[PDB]
């Protein structure tokens, strides 16, 4: 039914939700902190409203009750949390719709089950999933959806073993150098034990495998930043899906016409990297100050989800470093490689540090280009760090 | 693809320099960056293409539904663009329905229906630019002060909601119903003049709309008890319009919702309601249909000469709009002294009293506009009307004299029902009495101000911040003066003529001008002086001490003189009858000629063609227009057309808050301007350029995090 | 009230001329003063100064109230120099007075004159 879609979120995030509302056509509602009276998250909807100003950077999207009030004092009737900031948080989705707000995402009790390990070990046993007991791992997950009706679909593997700890570096859809037979036995398991808890709305499916043999690692209940790539490599609104999933549409009805699961497929494959503040050069830790010159790429098979980066405004310390979520799409692999390149180079962000001169150095190495990379690749790679 | 060629021109494909321009990004969007960025020079001499966007999807409907979505957001402010066309093409049937031909464009006149991007984010720097370096009118172009930020306390809707004052009582039971309930009434009900009459009389009637909105929650639960509020007419309707452009029926629809508890009241002018000339009879109907239609409860119905035959018609107008009828008669003379006057009576105003309740008016109003009802003469005058006649008894009067507190006192004292103030920071001197001073001046006495004196305390202390944006309008008056018991120049008047005086260079006579004023009344025959009837006095004064004249060389001299203007139209009875009548002698000289009107002008006049008006104002315009846009060029036509090109340039100023609406901004200032719920826009002015070639300067702007560029023409 | 007069009898035993009353912030409101001025005449046999400030903007309503209860004397100050933290305006008191049974003893136009 939905009329007022608020975005519990910032930057990019908010951004991407904005534009699949009103796509919709909903009326859409942005909240923001003082550091971000500058925001481009801002303006993207038809209302935004600071959240209460003595409330610094950090819990001007934290602050549960307060985020409800303007939810309330603005009419909303639904809200998208996005990530990273009170995505996971089942009091949130709870105390939300006590105050008559549908909270797109899970139900309930599938944010709490897939909180802590030790339950979400426990739900994965049930499963018939495999479980820990280990180096040389390949970080592999699927994206699932889920109606409020039971149906649910994988939109198939991403392939994040780009990773140096933290930080998913680099991600790819599909996984190149994994037979489909291999990687059946993953997304046959990634919906398995989301059949079973009778999953609602979008989430992930964590694995890492090793040769043949995989382990579950976690699921999270919510979006995730490299959507991007499965959305190009199948052609599906993930985001849109969301909200119409929260609003009670089914899945291979009308208003999202899904393939059923044999009609999915992937065309192609999409990369995806984060443009961040962070210096490569000094321990990834990420740059504050002004922007003085922005400048990015476009033209075929690049797609860009802007956030807070432009010409303007400082970067605080205060939020994640990311500045823009740049992506590329082919048949070929090396037509997304060759287009990932020559992208990163005509980017242009010029009065902060970037991990720019870093992502192209990744993208160049060719054990990189062959698929058969793993999380240990940046361990095992020096020539990655290039003066240049 | 995107470009500067104009659908509203035949694509003439426009060219200069792009201001702002914003980009769509996203799932199954692409774009080839041509030739619109940041700041681009859009040349004359290529083919004009600033982008092209174009979308993918598994579906057509979808792919347009990313289109659609990707054109809107997409931004280019500074050139033109054929993205209205471009979003009017994607919504049409005949395109999705995948079956169009080459005719398609030629066969969709729907197409072609584009409504222009109000444009909220330029013209509010546009305008903030130009009061900064060209400054406001009757300013003063110094820097920008104003350094008491005081917070506004305000009051929940929803309890609101849920107070139940005279709103809500005038639904239940009616004007007559609302008037036997005031009579039962022991304490003294008061109507507040903040909204209208104290900054009338304090600051030139300059208070905008955003400065009593930002206090209407506030308001609503101080005087939840109040009988009414003066929010309306008088100088309001006019001064709005014109000195500061924005609309007056808004500021009252506005304040509507706000407080949906308490009565609305207006001052309007028996004559012409709220206007400046003489109207035919249904230009007063269709106002006062209009202003009860959208808030206004009571009309203060007044005559500038205590006329009865001119009140009939607005009398009639409210009397069918179901809403409260207040019969006024305005008070000169002194009711004490019986060598003042044998026409304005005791007795002159028992009569005109009884008359006036025989017309059927439900409240019976005294307008004391120079404040001339002495505390005694208030206790004689309410004590008698009481006993004489039925309907409640309304007091109104200025602390012109400083003993306008001793008069309302006095007036509780005789059993009076209503008064008028004025929270205690905007009243006294020429304003009405302080409600502050009466709450406690009432103090073990038997009748009590029926209010709420720690809400009041708290407006009076908003209220004085706010005076504070207003300094430059702020009147000669001082101190209370007890000289108005003699020339008897009400509230203003006697700033006029003496900056008037000062202009006509009798600065140091005015001694003389005051006699002469004193004397003019008399000569007139003795006549009631509120305007527009006290500029005529005043007018006659300034001009019989400038050109030298005498009480009987007036008449002796008069067929060479030629008078002025306002004089002799006051001769023709162009408003109204004087109580008395016209002096044969002096009216001649003063015609030399010309025919005096026997009637009330209004049925002199031929009644108004106003779908005339509709098919004038909808050409003029795109379109929209009301009945409220109609009676309000009748009413002021110069105006009214130049509010709509102000309308048309900077939209909706009201909005803009007090301070940067007068001073613009400084260096380095961040302000926030609100366009609507929701949208509030973050302005930081970084620096202004000198002058180019031209005398055009270049301001700096940073709005939302986005940099700005404005040219503003320096006048000089 | 019940100490005032009290201490105006003593002030009255000290030997002084005339009891004065300092209204230092201007709180003695209009029935306060009719009250207060009303007893002190019946209580003492001297003759009641009576001055206060216009702060609160009843001090004119105050005056009339005091003279209502047979004060002999008040402080005044001149219109232009008149109100708020000054005395009540002698020239409104002047005309304020006009129909009740007590007139101010004071030249009317020379007031306008000094203001
Ligand atoms: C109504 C709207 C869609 C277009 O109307 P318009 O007349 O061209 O612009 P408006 O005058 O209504 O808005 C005035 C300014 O409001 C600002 N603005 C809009 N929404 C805002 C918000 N939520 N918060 C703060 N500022 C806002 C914009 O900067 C705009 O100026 P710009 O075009 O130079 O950037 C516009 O107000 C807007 O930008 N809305 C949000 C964005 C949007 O709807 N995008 C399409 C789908 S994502
Ligand atoms: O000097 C003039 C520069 C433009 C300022 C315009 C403002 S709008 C309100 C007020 N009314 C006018 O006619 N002009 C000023
Ligand atoms: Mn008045
Ligand atoms: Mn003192």
């Amino acid at each position: 039914q939905i009329k007022k879609l608020l975005v519990a979120n910032r930057g990019e995030i908010a951004i991407r939700i904005f534009r699949a509302a009103a796509e919709l056509d909903i009326s859409t509602v942005a909240i923001y902190s003082n550091e971000d009276k500058s925001s481009l998250h801002r303006y993207k909807a038809d209302e935004s409203y600071l959240v209460g100003s003595d409330l610094g950077p950090a819990e001007s999207y934290l602050n549960i009750e307060r985020i409800i009030d303007v939810a309330k004092q603005a009419n909303v009737d639904a809200i998208h949390p996005g990530y990273g900031f009170l995505s996971e948080n089942e009091q949130f989705a709870r105390r939300c719709a006590e105050e008559g707000i549908k909270f797109i995402g899970p139900h309930l009790e599938h944010l709490d089950m897939f909180g802590d390990k030790v339950k979400a070990r426990t739900t994965a046993i049930k499963a018939d999933l495999p479980v820990i007991p280990i180096d040389n791992p390949k970080h592999i997950e699927v994206q699932v959806i889920g109606d409020e009706h039971g149906n649910i679909v994988h939109l198939f593997e991403r392939d994040c073993s780009v990773q140096r700890r933290h930080q998913k570096v680099v991600e790819v859809a599909p996984s190149v150098g994994l037979s489909p037979t291999l990687r059946q036995r993953i997304c046959d398991a990634a919906i398995q034990l989301m059949e079973n808890i009778k999953y609602v709305n979008a989430g992930t499916v964590e694995f890492l495998v090793s040769g043949d043999e995989f382990f579950f690692i976690e699921v999270n209940p919510r979006v995730q930043v490299e959507h991007t790539i499965t959305e190009m490599v199948t052609g599906i609104d993930i985001v849109k899906t969301q909200i119409l999933v929260a609003a009670g549409a089914d899945l291979f009805g009308e208003e999202i016409n899904m393939p059923q699961q044999k009609d999915i497929t992937t065309l192609g494959y999409a990369i995806q990297c984060r443009i961040t503040t962070e210096d490569p050069l000094n321990d990834f830790m990420p740059d504050t100050g002004t922007i003085i010159a922005y400048r990015s790429s476009g033209g075929f098979g690049v797609r860009l989800d802007a956030g807070d980066g432009f010409q303007g405004a400082e970067i605080s310390p205060y939020y994640d470093s990311l500045l823009v979520k740049l992506s590329t799409h082919a048949i070929s692999f090396k037509q997304a490689e060759e287009k990932m390149v020559r992208s990163l180079r005509e980017m242009r962000i010029r009065g902060v540090k970037t991990n720019i001169p870093f992502l192209i150095n990744v993208m160049k190495n060719k054990k990189f280009t062959s698929g058969d990379y793993t999380t240990k690749f940046i361990e095992e790679t020096p020539e990655l760090f290039d003066i240049q | 693809r995107i470009t500067t060629e104009d659908p509203l021109n035949d694509f003439m494909p426009d060219t200069g320099t792009i201001i702002a321009y914003r980009s769509s990004g996203g799932f199954g969007v692409r774009l080839d960056a041509g030739d619109g960025f940041q700041g681009a020079e859009i040349s004359p001499y290529y083919d004009s293409l600033l982008v092209k966007l174009s979308t993918h999807a598994i579906s057509f409907k979808q792919a347009e539904e990313k289109m659609v979505r990707s054109l809107r957001e997409m931004r280019i402010r500074g050139v033109k663009t054929n993205i209205p066309f471009l979003i009017n093409v994607m919504k049409n049937k005949k395109f999705t329905s995948g079956d169009y031909t080459t005719k398609f464009i030629e066969e969709t006149p729907e197409l072609f229906d584009i409504q222009p991007s109000l444009d909220r984010g330029t013209k509010t720097l546009e305008y903030i630019g130009n009061v900064t370096i060209n400054g406001f009118p009757n300013v003063e172009k110094r820097p920008k002060p104003d350094y008491e930020l005081a917070s506004i306390p305000t009051v929940s809707s929803s309890k609101i909601a849920s107070f139940s004052g005279t709103k809500q009582l005038l639904d239940e039971v009616g004007p007559k119903g609302v008037a036997e309930w005031v009579k039962k009434q022991d304490d003294v009900l008061l109507t507040d003049t903040t909204f209208r009459d104290a900054h009338q009389s304090l600051l030139a009637t300059r208070v905008r709309t955003k400065d009593m909105i930002n206090i209407a929650s506030k308001t609503a639960d101080v005087f939840k008890d109040g009988f009414s509020l003066e929010m309306w007419g008088g100088a309001t309707f006019d001064v709005a319009y014109n000195f500061l452009k924005e609309n007056p029926w808004e500021r009252l629809e506005r304040l509507r919702k706000a407080i949906p508890n308490v009565l609305f009241q207006m001052l309007l002018r028996a004559s012409n309601a709220v206007g400046y000339k003489n109207y035919p009879d249904n230009v007063i109907h269709k106002f006062v249909q209009e202003s009860a239609k959208a808030g206004i409860d009571v009309f203060r119905i007044f005559d500038s000469l205590n006329w009865v035959d001119q009140m009939k018609v607005a009398n009639e107008a409210v009397q069918e709009a179901g809403k409260i009828s207040e019969g006024t008669i305005c008070y000169t003379g002194d009711i004490l002294n019986p060598e003042r006057s044998n026409i304005y009576t005791l007795e002159y105003y028992v009569k005109l009293a009884k008359e006036l309740e025989r017309e059927g008016f439900h409240i019976l109003a005294i307008k004391d506009m120079a404040g001339l009802l002495k505390p005694k003469a208030a206790y004689e005058l309410i004590g008698e009307l009481k006993s004489a006649v039925d309907l409640p008894i309304h007091l109104h009067t200025h602390d012109t004299s400083g003993n306008g507190l001793l008069t309302y006192k006095q007036a509780i004292d005789a059993g009076v029902d209503i008064i008028d103030t004025a929270v205690a920071s905007m009243s006294g001197l020429t304003s009405q009495p302080s409600a502050n001073s009466l709450y406690y001046a009432l103090n073990g006495f038997p009748r009590h101000l029926r209010t709420d004196i720690e809400g009041m305390e708290s407006l009076s202390h908003y209220w004085s911040t706010v005076r504070t944006y207003y300094s430059d309008f702020e009147s000669d008056i001082k101190s209370p003066n007890t000289e108005i018991y003699q020339h008897e120049m009400p509230g203003g008047q006697y700033s006029n003529l003496s900056q008037q005086a000062k202009s006509l260079g009798l600065g140091e006579r005015f001694d003389e001008v005051k006699d002469m004023y004193r004397r003019v009344n008399f000569l007139f025959g003795d006549i009631v002086k509120v305007t527009p009837s006290s500029k005529v006095v005043g007018d006659m004064a300034l001009y019989m001490v400038q050109n030298d004249l005498d009480e009987q060389s007036v008449i002796t001299d008069g067929y060479k003189l030629d008078f002025p203007e306002s004089v002799v139209s006051f001769f023709k009875g162009e408003i109204g009858q004087p109580v008395n009548g016209f002096n044969k002698d002096l009216q001649a000289v003063i015609l030399k000629g010309q025919e005096a009107l026997t009637a009330r002008p209004g049925e002199y006049l031929e009644p108004v063609d106003f779908e005339k008006v509709r098919e004038l104002l909808e050409e003029e315009q795109q379109g929209p227009v009301t009945e409220q846009d109609i009676i309000s060029y009748v009413l002021y036509p110069k105006v009214y057309e130049q509010y709509i090109q102000t309308r048309n340039q900077y939209g909706n100023l009201s909005l803009l808050d007090t301070p940067t609406f007068f001073f613009g901004m400084r260096n380095g200032e961040t302000v926030e301007i609100e366009i609507d719920k929701g949208k509030r826009l973050i302005i930081k002015l970084e620096t202004i350029s000198e002058p180019d070639e031209n005398g055009n300067r270049t301001i700096y702007y940073a709005m939302n995090g986005q940099a700005r560029r404005i040219y503003i023409k320096d006048e000089n």
